[PDB]
C-alpha cells in the first residue's frame, strides 16, 4: 500500500557504469529535454483568439447579477429579504414598502458588486427565481461606484440578459 | 507530398474570404484568417462561424 | 490646422505604442494571482497582445493588484506604485482589490485598493475569470487609445 | 560582522536574512501580509455563510478545504452524506489534488528557472477548472461541497469528460517528468537541499509530503480515513532522504495515484441523491420548495437562520495536498460558530523554514520555499 | 431515473504509471559513434 | 489533429511518445454542450409511511 | 563607399537584433504550447517597433549614481564593443580583413566585462554591485575556456585568420574532429552572454532608464547573434564558391539562425544553475577536459603529419 520513490540502487557492472558516464559526457537526458521542447514546437498551440473566440462555459456560470420578470412584465422580486439574509458578504441591501396596488415590492435593491463574492447563494435562496447571477462576465468598469448596482441597473440587466438567463435556467433547473 | 495540400489550403483560405482584400481585412481585424461555415448573423453585423 | 493634424497623428502613434506594448507588474496577493496565471497560460495567452509575463516593477506600464490588500502591505503597494515610471496604470482585479470584498468588514483589510493607489480599471469577480481579466486589460488598452496628451498640449 | 538582507514584498512574503557571505545563518519569515481576519468573520456568519471562506484559504485546494469544513460540521451534526455525495467529494478532492500538485511542481520549477512545464501543465489545469465551472458555476471557488453532501448533482456528460481527461493526463505527467526528473540541473538544485529528519518533522508539526519525503509512512486517507477512501485502492509514495527531490517525486507520484483514484471513482459512482435527506440540514429541492409547506418553511429557515449545530468542539483533519488540513470548530448551540480555528500545513512548514535553510545558500532558499508548498492565504488566514 | 452514471461496461482502462520509453543507444555504442566521428574528422 | 504526417512523425520522434493517441487538445470526443434533461432520484426519506422524523 | 559598407554592416545588425526579440517571443511562445505576439503587427511584425517606441518615451527612472562617467560610458562601451565584433567576421568576405581576426574578437570580447563592472559600480545599490561582480566573475571564468578551445581549433586552422577558417573546412565541417570542443564552446558562449541556463541576472543594470536599458539589451543580442555567427564560421563553416558569394552568405545565415534558435530552444528547456554550480561546471568540468583536448590537439597534427599551413 506504499511505494518507495528514489530507493533504486544503480548497477555496478561495466555496462551500466559506462551508460551513466555516457549520459554524463554526452548530455543525453538534456537532449531528451530539448527533444520534448522541440516536440511542443511542432504542435498546435492551445491559444484561442479572444475577443473573437471565447472560452467554453456552462449554464451554471455565475457572472453578473440580474433581476428577472414574470412573462407579464411583473418583476419576480417580492421583498422577502432571503438573499440579503444569506449573502455571505452582505453585499445586498433591500428596502421595501407596499406600492400603489398593494404589492409587496422593493424600493431599494442594491448589490455592491465590489463586496460580492459571486457564490450564488442569492439565486439559490430566492424562492421565486428573481435574482439570478447570469452569464455576463465582461462588465469591467473604469470607476469604483459603477460597480455599485441599484435596482434600476439590475432590472436593466434582467431586461438585457433575459433571453439567455431563461434558457440557462431551463437547461439547469432540473438539477436544482 | 503533403506540403502541397498545406499550400493549397492556405491559398483557398485566401480565396475563401473574398480574395486578397477580404483576406487582409480579416487578417488585420482578427489576427486569424481561417474560414468557417457561416452559422449566422445578428441584427448588428456580427457574423458567427 | 496643420499642427493639430500633426499632434493628432503623433498621439495616435504614441498611444498605439503604449497600448500595444503594455508591461504588467502583477501583485500576487491572493487567489486572483492564480487567475492572472491562467490569463498568462497558453489558452488566453497575454503575451500575444504584447502584454509580457512578469516584467520588473521599475519598467512596467500597469500595476495589476490581484488579491486582498491588507493593512500590513498597503505601504508596500504604494511604494511599488511610486517606483513605477510614468505612464503607469493600475488595474484592480477581483472584489477584495475593488472594495474589500469578502473581507470588507475586516479589521485588517484595506477596503479597496483605490484608498491607496489611483485605479484605472475595475475588474469584478471572485475571482474574475482569466477571460474577464483579459477583457479588463483590453478595456485599459482602449482607454490608452483615446488619450489626448499632445492634442491638449498643443491646445494649452 | 555578517550580512543582513531584507527580501521584502516588492502569495507574498517578507524575509529577513542573516547571511555569512553565501551561506544562510538565519531566516526570519515576516508574514501577516495576507491576514484578513477570516476566522473572526466566521464567528458572525452562519455555517453555510462561513463555508465560502474555506475556498479562499488554500486557494489552489478549494474543494479540499470545503470538504474538511463540511466534515467538521457533519461530525458535529451527527449526520452523514449520501454515498454518491461521498464518491463525488473524493472524486473532486483528487481532481483538487491534481490542481494543487500541478501548481506546486510547476511554480517550484518556475522559481528555480524551468519556466516551460508551467505553460504545459496549466492547460490541463485550465481543463480541470472547466470541470469545476461545469459542476458548480465558478472556476475556482465553487462553494460546492457543503455540510450534508454537495450542492448540486453532476451535470450529464461530466463524467465522460473526466474520463477523457484522466485517460490523457498520465502522458502529461510523463512529459513533465521527462523535463525535470532525470534532468541534471533540476537534480543539482534539489538533491542536497533541505534535508529534514523524521523526528524533527514529527516535532515541527509537519504533515503530508513534508513527513512522507522523510520516510514516515503516514497518510490520513489510509490511517484516519474519510468519506470513501477506505473503498478506493491506491498507494502512498514514501521518500528516502527528506530533500526537495524526494518531495518532488512524492508529488509526481501523488498525481499518478490521484489518476488511479479518479479512474476508480469514475467506475464506481453509485446512483442516488447528493444531499442528506434531512431537510432540517440540507435544503430541499426547488420543485418541492415551491409545492410543500414544510419544505418552504425549511428553505426559509435554512437560508435565513441556518441549521443549529449542537454544542461541542471538534478537530476534523483531512489530507489536503499540502498536508493535514484541520478545522477546530466550536459550536455553542446556535446557527453560527462560536470559534473556528483553521489549522493549515503551510503555517508549520513555514515555521520550519528556518531549520530547513540552515547552512544553505540564498538561491537554495527559493528551492526550500518551493518544496514546502506555501500558499500564504492558508498561512495568514 | 436519468442521472450522471458510468456506462454498463465501465470506462476504459486508464494509464497511471510511468512510461519513460528508454530510447537511445547503449553507452558503448554512443562512445563508439563519437570516437568514429572523431576518426573521420581526423582523417 | 490537423498536422501532416511529416510534422506528426517529427513530433512523435522528438517526444518519443505516441502523441496522437493522447492529445492534450480536445476534439469531437467530448460531451455535447446541450444535454437531455435529467430525472434526479429521491432519497431514502421520500416515503409516505414509516417515515417519522423522530426515527 | 567604404562608409556605405560600414553602414550596411551596422544598420542591419540593429534590425536583426530588433527582430530577434520577436523571434524569441514567438519561439518561446510555440515551445510553451502558446502563441507569441500576433496582434500588434501582421503576425506580430510590429512588436519590436512598438516596444522600442514604448521604451523611448517612458519617463526616465532618474537614478542617483556613484559616477556620471561610468554611468554614461557603460552603454557606450557595450554598444561599441557589440558593433565592432562584426568587422573581421568573414561572411564570406569581412569588412576589415585582418591577419589576427580571431585574436581580435577574443580581445574585444574580453573587454566587454567593463560594461558590467562600470554599470554595477555606477549604481548606488549594493545588491546591483554584487550581481554585477558575480556576472563579471562568470564572464571572466568562461573566457578561459573560450580562449583555450579557440586555440585548439586554430591549431587545425593554421593561423589566426578568419578567412582561412573557411578554407580549413572545405572538405569537412570542423565540428567532426572537434565536437567535444564544439559542445564546450557552445555552452561557454551560452555562459558568456548571461544566457539561460546561466542567467543569474534574471534570477545588474536596474538603475538605467528604459532607453539605455534597451541599449544594453540590444548590445546583448548583438553579442548573441555575433557569437552564433562566429560559432557557425568556426565549426560549421560552409561551402564558398568565389564567383557566387551568395551561396556562402545564405548558408552561414541559415546555420546562424538555426544556432540562435538553438539558444532560444535551450532557454525554454532548463532551470537555472546556482552560481557555485556553474563555477563548478567551469573550473572542475569544462576546464580539465579543455586542457586535455588542448594537449590532444597540439600533439595530434604532429602525430598524423597534418600540420596546417602557416599562410
Ligand atoms: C521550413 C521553411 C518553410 C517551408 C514551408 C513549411 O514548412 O510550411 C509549413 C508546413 C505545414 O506544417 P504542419 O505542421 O504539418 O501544418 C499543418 C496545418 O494543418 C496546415 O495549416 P492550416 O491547415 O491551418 O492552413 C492554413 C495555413 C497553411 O499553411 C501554410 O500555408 C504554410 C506556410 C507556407 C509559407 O496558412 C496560413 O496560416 C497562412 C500563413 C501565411 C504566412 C506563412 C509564413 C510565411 C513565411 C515567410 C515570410 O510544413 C510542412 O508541410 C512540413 C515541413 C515542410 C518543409 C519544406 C522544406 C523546407
Ligand atoms: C528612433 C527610435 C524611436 C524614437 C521615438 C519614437 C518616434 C516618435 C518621437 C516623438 C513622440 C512624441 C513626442 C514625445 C512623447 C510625448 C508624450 C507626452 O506625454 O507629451 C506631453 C508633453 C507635455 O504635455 P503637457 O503639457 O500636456 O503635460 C501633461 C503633464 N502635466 C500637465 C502634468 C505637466 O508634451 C511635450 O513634452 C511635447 C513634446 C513634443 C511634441 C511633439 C513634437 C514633434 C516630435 C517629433
Ligand atoms: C556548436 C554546435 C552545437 C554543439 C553541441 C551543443 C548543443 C547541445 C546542448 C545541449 C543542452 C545543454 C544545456 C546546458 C548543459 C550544461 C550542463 C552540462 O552538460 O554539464 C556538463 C557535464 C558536467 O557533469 P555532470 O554535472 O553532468 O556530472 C556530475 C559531475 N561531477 C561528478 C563532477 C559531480 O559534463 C561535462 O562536463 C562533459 C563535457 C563534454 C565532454 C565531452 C567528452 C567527449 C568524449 C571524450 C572521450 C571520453 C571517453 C574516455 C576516454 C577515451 C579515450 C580514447
Ligand atoms: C505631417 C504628417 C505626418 C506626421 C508624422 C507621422 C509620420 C508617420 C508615423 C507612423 C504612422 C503614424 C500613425 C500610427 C497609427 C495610427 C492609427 C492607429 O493607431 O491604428 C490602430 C491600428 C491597430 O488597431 P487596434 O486598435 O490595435 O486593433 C486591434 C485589433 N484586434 O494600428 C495598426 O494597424 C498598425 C499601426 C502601426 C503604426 C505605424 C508603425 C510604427 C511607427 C514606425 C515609424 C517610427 C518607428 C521607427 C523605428 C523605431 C526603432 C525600432
Ligand atoms: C530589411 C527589411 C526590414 C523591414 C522591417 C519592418 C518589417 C515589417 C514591416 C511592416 C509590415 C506590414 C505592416 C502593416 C501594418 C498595418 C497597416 C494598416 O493598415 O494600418 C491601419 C492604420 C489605421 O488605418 P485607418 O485609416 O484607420 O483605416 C481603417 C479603414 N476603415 O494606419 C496606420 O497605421 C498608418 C500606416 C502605417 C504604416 C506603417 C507600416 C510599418 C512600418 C514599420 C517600420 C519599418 C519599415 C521597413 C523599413 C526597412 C525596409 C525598407
Ligand atoms: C572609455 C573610452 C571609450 C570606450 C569605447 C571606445 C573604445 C573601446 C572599443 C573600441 C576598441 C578599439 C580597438 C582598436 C584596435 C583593435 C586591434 C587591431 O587593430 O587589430 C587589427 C589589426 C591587426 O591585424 P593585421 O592583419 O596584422 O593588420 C593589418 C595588416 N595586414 O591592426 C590593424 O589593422 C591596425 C590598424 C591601425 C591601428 C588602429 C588603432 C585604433 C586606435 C587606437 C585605439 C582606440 C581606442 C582606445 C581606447 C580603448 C579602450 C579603453
Ligand atoms: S453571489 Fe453571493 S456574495 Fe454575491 S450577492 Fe449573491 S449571495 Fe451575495
Ligand atoms: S430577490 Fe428573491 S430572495 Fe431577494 S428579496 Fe427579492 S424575492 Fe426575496
Ligand atoms: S476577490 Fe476573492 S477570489 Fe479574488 S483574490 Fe479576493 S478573496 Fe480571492
Amino acid at each position: 500500500t506504499y511505494k518507495y520513490v528514489n530507493l533504486r540502487e544503480p548497477s555496478m557492472d561495466m555496462k551500466s557504469v559506462t551508460d551513466r558516464a555516457a549520459q554524463t559526457l554526452l548530455w543525453t537526458e538534456l537532449i531528451r529535454g530539448l527533444g520534448m521542447t522541440l516536440s511542443y514546437l511542432f504542435r498546435e498551440p492551445a491559444t484561442i483568439n479572444y475577443p473573437f473566440e471565447k472560452g467554453p462555459l456552462s449554464p451554471r456560470f455565475r457572472g453578473e447579477h440580474a433581476l428577472r420578470r414574470y412573462p407579464s412584465g411583473e418583476e419576480r422580486c417580492i421583498a422577502c429579504k432571503l438573499c440579503e439574509a444569506v449573502c455571505p458578504a452582505q453585499a445586498i441591501t433591500i428596502e421595501a414598502e407596499p406600492r400603489a396596488d398593494g404589492s409587496r415590492r422593493t424600493t431599494r435593491y442594491d448589490i455592491d458588486m465590489t463586496k460580492c463574492i459571486y457564490c450564488g447563494f442569492c439565486q439559490e435562496a430566492c424562492p421565486v427565481d428573481a435574482i439570478v447571477e447570469g452569464p455576463n462576465f465582461e462588465f469591467s468598469t473604469e470607476t469604483h461606484e459603477e460597480l455599485l448596482y441599484n435596482k434600476e441597473k439590475l432590472l436593466n440587466n434582467g431586461d438585457k440578459w433575459e433571453a439567455e438567463i431563461a434558457a440557462n435556467i431551463q437547461a439547469d433547473y432540473l438539477y436544482r | 507530398m503533403e506540403l502541397l495540400q498545406v499550400l493549397k489550403r492556405g491559398l483557398q483560405q485566401v480565396s475563401g474570404h473574398g480574395g486578397l482584400r477580404g483576406y487582409l481585412r480579416v487578417l488585420f481585424r482578427a489576427n486569424d484568417v481561417r474560414v468557417g461555415t457561416l452559422v449566422g448573423e445578428d441584427k448588428y453585423g456580427n457574423k458567427y462561424y | 490646422s496643420r499642427g493639430e493634424y500633426v499632434v493628432a497623428k503623433l498621439d495616435d502613434l504614441i498611444n498605439w505604442a503604449r497600448r500595444s506594448s503594455l508591461w504588467p507588474m502583477t501583485f500576487g496577493l491572493a487567489c486572483c494571482a492564480v487567475e492572472m496565471m491562467h490569463m498568462a497560460a497558453p489558452r488566453y495567452d497575454m503575451d500575444r497582445f504584447g502584454v509580457v509575463f512578469r516584467a520588473s516593477p521599475r519598467q512596467s506600464d500597469v500595476m495589476i493588484v490581484a488579491g486582498t490588500l491588507t493593512n500590513k502591505m498597503a505601504p508596500a503597494l504604494r511604494k511599488v506604485y511610486d517606483q513605477m515610471p510614468e505612464p503607469r496604470y493600475v488595474v484592480s482585479m477581483g472584489s477584495c482589490a475593488n472594495g474589500g470584498g469578502y473581507y470588507h468588514y475586516s479589521y485588517s483589510v484595506v477596503r479597496g485598493c483605490d484608498r491607496i493607489v489611483p485605479v484605472d480599471i475595475y475588474v469584478p469577480g471572485c475571482p474574475p475569470t482569466a477571460e474577464a481579466l483579459l477583457y479588463g486589460i483590453l478595456q485599459l488598452q482602449k482607454k490608452i487609445k483615446r488619450e489626448k496628451r499632445l492634442r491638449i498640449w498643443y491646445r494649452r | 560582522s555578517n550580512l543582513t538582507l531584507n527580501f521584502g514584498p516588492q502569495g507574498v512574503l517578507r524575509l529577513v536574512m542573516e547571511l555569512s557571505g553565501e551561506m544562510v545563518r538565519k531566516c526570519d519569515p515576516h508574514i501577516g501580509l495576507l491576514h484578513r481576519g477570516t476566522e473572526k468573520l466566521i464567528e458572525y456568519k452562519t455555517y453555510l455563510q462561513a463555508l465560502p471562506y474555506f475556498d479562499r484559504l488554500d486557494y489552489v485546494s478549494m474543494m479540499c478545504n470545503e470538504q474538511a469544513y463540511s466534515l467538521a460540521v457533519e461530525k458535529l451534526l451527527n449526520i452523514q452524506p449520501p454515498p454518491r455525495a461521498q464518491w463525488i467529494r473524493v472524486l473532486f478532492g483528487e481532481i483538487t489534488r491534481l490542481l494543487n500538485h500541478i501548481m506546486a511542481v510547476t511554480t517550484h520549477a518556475l522559481d528555480i528557472g524551468a519556466m516551460t512545464p508551467f505553460f504545459w501543465m496549466f492547460e490541463e489545469r485550465e481543463k480541470m477548472f472547466e470541470f469545476y465551472e461545469r459542476v458548480s458555476g465558478a472556476r475556482m471557488h465553487a462553494a460546492y461541497v457543503r455540510p450534508g453532501g454537495v450542492h448540486q448533482d453532476l451535470p450529464l456528460g461530466l463524467m465522460d469528460d473526466i474520463y477523457e481527461f484522466s485517460k490523457n493526463f498520465s502522458l502529461r505527467i510523463d512529459e513533465l517528468e521527462e523535463m525535470l526528473t532525470n534532468n541534471r540541473i533540476w537534480r543539482n538544485r534539489t538533491v542536497d537541499i533541505g534535508v529534514v529528519t523524521a523526528e524533527d518533522a514529527l516535532n515541527y508539526g509537519f504533515s503530508g509530503v513534508m513527513l512522507r519525503g522523510s520516510g514516515i509512512q503516514w497518510d490520513l486517507r489510509k490511517t484516519q480515513p474519510y468519506d470513501v477512501y477506505d473503498q478506493v485502492e491506491f498507494d502512498v509514495p514514501i521518500g528516502s532522504r527528506g530533500d526537495c527531490y524526494d518531495r518532488y517525486l512524492c508529488r509526481v507520484e501523488e498525481m499518478r495515484q490521484s489518476i488511479r483514484i479518479i479512474s476508480q471513482c469514475l467506475n464506481k459512482m453509485p446512483p442516488g441523491e447528493i444531499k442528506v435527506d434531512d431537510a432540517k440540514v440540507s435544503p430541499p429541492k426547488r420543485a418541492e420548495m415551491k409545492t410543500s409547506m414544510e419544505s418552504l418553511i425549511h428553505h426559509f429557515k435554512l437560508y435565513t437562520e441556518g441549521y443549529q449545530v449542537p454544542p461541542g468542539a471538534t478537530y476534523t483533519a483531512i489530507e489536503a495536498p499540502k498536508g493535514e488540513f484541520g478545522v477546530y470548530l466550536v459550536s455553542d448551540g446556535s446557527s453560527r460558530p462560536y470559534r473556528c480555528k483553521i489549522k493549515a500545513p503551510g503555517f508549520a512548514h513555514l515555521a520550519g523554514l528556518d531549520k530547513m535553510s540552515k547552512g544553505h545558500m540564498l538561491a537554495d532558499v527559493v528551492a526550500i520555499i518551493g518544496t514546502q508548498d506555501i500558499v500564504f492565504g492558508e498561512v495568514d488566514r | 431515473v436519468k442521472q450522471d452514471m458510468p456506462p454498463v461496461g465501465g470506462y476504459g482502462p486508464i494509464d497511471y504509471k510511468r512510461n519513460l520509453p528508454r530510447r537511445g543507444l547503449s553507452g558503448y555504442s554512443m562512445f563508439a559513434v563519437g570516437i568514429g566521428a572523431l576518426l573521420f574528422g581526423y582523417w | 489533429a490537423s498536422a501532416t504526417r511529416l510534422i506528426q512523425g517529427l513530433r512523435n520522434w522528438a517526444s518519443g511518445r505516441d502523441l496522437q493517441a493522447k492529445l492534450q487538445l480536445r476534439y469531437q470526443e467530448i460531451s455535447k454542450r446541450t444535454q437531455p434533461p435529467p430525472k434526479l432520484p429521491v432519497g431514502p426519506s421520500h416515503r409516505l409511511s414509516n417515515n417519522y422524523y423522530c426515527a | 563607399m567604404f562608409m556605405i559598407n560600414v553602414l550596411t554592416l551596422i544598420i542591419p545588425i540593429l534590425l536583426a537584433v530588433a527582430f530577434l526579440t520577436l523571434v524569441e517571443r514567438k519561439v518561446l511562445g510555440y515551445m510553451q504550447f502558446r502563441k507569441g505576439p500576433n496582434v500588434v503587427g501582421p503576425y506580430g511584425l510590429l512588436q519590436p517597433i512598438a516596444d522600442a517606441i514604448k521604451l523611448f518615451i517612458k519617463e526616465p527612472l532618474r537614478p542617483a549614481t556613484s559616477s556620471i562617467s561610468m554611468f554614461i560610458l557603460a552603454p557606450i562601451l557595450a554598444l561599441t564593443l557589440a558593433l565592432t565584433m562584426w568587422i573581421p567576421l568573414p561572411m564570406p568576405y569581412p569588412l576589415i580583413n585582418m591577419n589576427l581576426g580571431v585574436l581580435f574578437m577574443l580581445a574585444m570580447s574580453s573587454l566587454a566585462v567593463y560594461s558590467i563592472l562600470w554599470s554595477g559600480w555606477a549604481s548606488n545599490s549594493k545588491y546591483a554591485l554584487i550581481g554585477a561582480l558575480r556576472a563579471v566573475a562568470q564572464t571572466i571564468s568562461y573566457e578561459v575556456t573560450l580562449a583555450i578551445i579557440l586555440l585548439s581549433v586554430l591549431l587545425m586552422n593554421g593561423s589566426f585568420t578568419l578567412s582561412t577558417l573557411i578554407i580549413t573546412q572545405e572538405q569537412v565541417w570542423l565540428i567532426f574532429p572537434a565536437w567535444p570542443l564544439a559542445m564546450m564552446w557552445f555552452i561557454s558562449t551560452l555562459a558568456e552572454t548571461n544566457r539561460a541556463p546561466f542567467d543569474l541576472t534574471e534570477g545588474f543594470n536596474v538603475e538605467y532608464a528604459a532607453g539605455p536599458f534597451a541599449l544594453f539589451f540590444m548590445a546583448e543580442y548583438a553579442n548573441i547573434i555575433m557569437m552564433n555567427i562566429f560559432t557557425t564560421t568556426l565549426f560549421l563553416g560552409a561551402f564558398h564558391n568565389p564567383y557566387m558569394p551568395e551561396l556562402y552568405t545564405i548558408n552561414f545565415t541559415i546555420k546562424s539562425l538555426l544556432l540562435s534558435i538553438t539558444f532560444l530552444w535551450i532557454r525554454a528547456s532548463y532551470p537555472r544553475f546556482r552560481y557555485d554550480q556553474l563555477m563548478h561546471l567551469l573550473w572542475k568540468n569544462f576546464l580539465p577536459l579543455t586542457l586535455a583536448l588542448c594537449m590532444w590537439h597540439v600533439s595530434l597534427p604532429i602525430l598524423l603529419s597534418s600540420i596546417p599551413p602557416q599562410t
